[PDB]
């Protein structure tokens, strides 16, 4: 038995709303004051994009039944059988270099957007607000990998490479489809903390 | 797919932030032709330096209503700042009683929004397939926002009324300098909509547009100039839309009047009543004498 | 007392509930007054001290505010004589006519909710 | 807080005529500040007299609240708690300014 | 009202119980239930406390608060007469009528955990 963590940065590159609190917050740390990007969101593009990635049939969406390969990577343990998650992913925090960053240079974390509202046959002009997080800003996450089979470590490793690789290329949070969300990866560490496997 | 997408500033483009700069934060010569925004942070801790903050702020307070004494540029002459230094306050300048800035990013540089991008593009695909569930297709067409738009591009410029005689409207508004190169990222969702589709839909929608108004404004001096300094006629070739504000309300001719009726009713009821019983927004530069509308711009896909 | 159960039969118009509050437009004030009843638990004496008093105020700024959001709130709020009885707990600086408050209050939150769409 | 709010209202407008939109470059400011510096004070100061001077009522807004005096303290004092404490009675008057409207 | 203790049985239909309701949804229900019957019982006379009315009065809070929740537990609630039950026993304010519908409720209580699916 043994486990490996990842971990890395995420960085946000256009805007970021995740808004889980809703004129219009976003998700934050009452410790900090601080916005976050919750695991649960995390895992909610992961698994959607990579079941699409993968077969996804008709009948199987309708019956909520998942690939065998993104099951056994993400947990299910919903048709009888016994499926434990074997990845944990966590929330995520601003790094230090951040927080300083943004102190020095006076910039806020928070831009918020008018979105102009022009109506057919009329154009009756009613503003709106949403709120963001600063593009440039880094995040910090740790994922935590369950080896439980010796073989078939590589394979979930490399699936997990084709997950990042396809959630850098789409979106995560709200506004997906208009232009929030977009975000990249750096600074990826890899390093088994318990047991005695090569990795 | 996955795309990016190019886009090529035929003319002047601005997307309103909803910010109307006032009297201040500007120095306007009107003998070089130059406004120059002024760093808050930076004026102020000069103004403490030499303190007169004081004298500012009475400045400020209460405004002399003499017309040549309400501005900044006779605040700071008034109190002898040398020039250099008049220079060493400047945050950023372009070449005026209100300014309507753009949309600015955390570190206060211009991008374009996601929200205008699809608002061409939808507007193109909803004329051409007619509302064809198009609202549905929304969710599955996806543009990322803009890469950051260096100062060097900003300029500011004046809302011409281009009509059979031309007329000004009071005040400017900030665009992007004309042929700046601007990308984004495109994703697709639906296939069916595909690059060419979306291509030849807004091709479509500028060739209807060129047949239904672009052709009435002739004989105008701004019209022609633009209209032939353009090319449009080659245009018609080319995949050319308008973002953002400033372009014509309109972007048969009997429902067409009836519409802007009732529109113009709704919109200025509040300072000109006279809509109810009855126009191109474009762009003149006294630098080269030619006029340019507001909006278009080209796109290209890859 | 539970004038709040005959209040809420009172306001059944034609249907709409104040007109149309929903459960969803309470959240906040339920959680700053779960947090206040908590804090307020976890004290000892009974004179209030002015910090409770400061987030007492802090609890009258969010109900001002939230009916300045929301007019069914508003009328909500004005009918049910909620800033009355606010400012007279404020006057008052006693811990147990907070709690009486505190119950009050669940018991009209609770008449809305079993009365909904 | 309240009280000022509720007694400036004249005969209906408050401030004659404020509405909070006049008031958003002000509230970022106030949010900015809270989320965290004597010359960022200062700025802020700066950003009263620039919002007081693009509409009248904004200026006596800010007279009739004593703002300036109470930021000038507030600077004086650089305690942290007492700026927080002035955060507080900002959002209390941009609260009460909310409620009584049009 | 013992038919009402009965109706139980009456309400066997096909195959859920009340639509549904089981012992499991009336658990906040029980635990108020035994509180406050351990509390009547240690006291000395009939006359309750006001303070007792007033928790008396919590207990029809929570009744309505748990028929609003579940629906299953709304029919129970309404066919077998609990409110005005609860109603009566507040206003007798004596404590062997408390403890008779104590009994009662408590041979509700057990008689529909008898049957569940």
């Amino acid at each position: 038995y043994s486990k490996i963590k990842i971990s890395g940065t995420i960085e946000v590159v256009t805007g970021l709303h995740i808004g889980g609190g809703g004129d219009s917050p976003v998700v934050r740390d009452l410790q900090t004051k601080l916005p976050i990007i919750p695991g649960s969101s995390i895992k909610g593009k992961m698994r959607n994009l990579l079941a699409k990635h993968f077969g996804l049939k008709m009948k199987q969406e309708s019956h909520n039944q998942d690939d065998e390969r993104v099951l056994r990577l993400f947990g299910s343990s919903e048709k009888g059988n016994i499926q434990r998650a074997r990845l944990q992913i966590s929330d995520a925090f601003f790094s230090e270099k951040t927080k300083e960053h943004f102190a020095q240079n006076d910039i806020a974390y928070t831009e918020t957007k008018f979105e102009n509202t022009i109506n057919r046959l009329t154009a009756v002009a009613n503003p709106r607000q949403i709120e963001r997080v600063t593009r440039g800003s880094e995040f910090d996450f740790v994922f935590i990998y369950n080896v439980d089979e010796e073989s078939q470590v590589e394979d979930d490793f490399e699936n997990i490479e084709k997950a990042i690789h396809l959630l850098e290329n789409d979106y995560l949070g709200g506004g997906g489809t208009r232009g929030n969300g977009r975000i990249q990866f750096k600074d990826t560490n890899i390093e088994t903390v318990v047991g005695e496997y090569d990795s | 797919k996955n795309y990016e997408v190019v886009i090529k500033t035929l003319g002047p483009i601005h997307i309103g932030s909803g910010q109307v700069m006032k009297k201040q934060d500007y120095i306007y010569d009107f003998y070089n032709s130059k406004v120059y925004m002024i760093n808050g942070n930076k004026l102020v801790k000069f103004l403490k330096r030499k303190n007169l903050l004081y004298t500012y702020q009475n400045f400020l307070r209460y405004p002399p209503k003499n017309p040549r004494e309400n501005g900044l540029k006779d605040y700071l002459d008034a109190q002898n700042v040398k020039q250099s230094e008049w220079e060493a306050f400047v945050s950023y300048s372009e070449k005026l009683n209100d300014l309507h800035l753009m949309v600015r990013d955390g570190q206060n540089k211009v991008y374009l929004p996601g929200s205008s991008i699809k608002g061409a593009i939808k507007t193109t695909l909803v004329s051409k397939y007619n509302n064809e569930k198009n609202k549905d297709i929304y969710s599955k067409i996806k543009v990322s926002d803009s890469k950051p738009i260096d100062e060097s591009n900003l300029a500011i410029y004046q809302k011409i009324d281009i009509n059979k005689s031309e007329k000004s409207m009071p005040l400017y508004r900030e665009c992007i300098d004309v042929n700046t190169e601007i990308k984004f990222k495109l994703t697709i969702e639906d296939e069916i909509y595909s690059i060419n589709e979306i291509e030849q839909s807004i091709q479509d929608f500028y060739k209807n547009y060129y047949d239904k108004w672009l052709v009435g404004f002739k004989e105008t001096k701004g019209g022609r100039r633009f209209a032939l300094e353009g090319g449009i006629p080659d245009v018609l070739n080319q995949n050319i839309l308008f973002l953002g504000a400033g372009t014509g309300f309109v972007s048969n001719r009997k429902q067409a009047k009836q519409d802007s009726f009732e529109i113009l009713t709704k919109k200025f009821r509040g300072t000109y009543g006279k809509m109810k019983e009855i126009a191109l927004k474009g762009t003149t530069n006294q630098s080269r004498h030619t006029s340019y509308q507001q909006g278009m711009c080209k796109v290209s896909f890859q | 007392m539970t004038f709040a159960h005959e209040v809420v039969k009172s306001n059944v118009k034609n249907q709409v509930l104040f007109n149309g509050l929903t459960t969803s437009k309470l959240r906040n004030l339920m959680e700053q007054v779960n947090r206040l009843y908590t804090i307020a638990f976890n004290s000892n004496e009974d004179q209030l001290n002015e910090e409770f008093i400061d987030e007492l105020e802090y609890l009258k700024i969010k109900f001002y505010y939230e009916a300045g959001r929301e007019k069914s709130v508003d009328e909500f709020l004005k009918k049910t004589l909620m800033f009355p009885i606010i400012d007279r707990v404020i006057k008052k600086e006693s811990k147990k006519f907070f709690l009486d408050y505190c119950k009050y209050f669940e018991a009209l939150v609770a008449y809305a909710k079993y009365y909904q769409k």
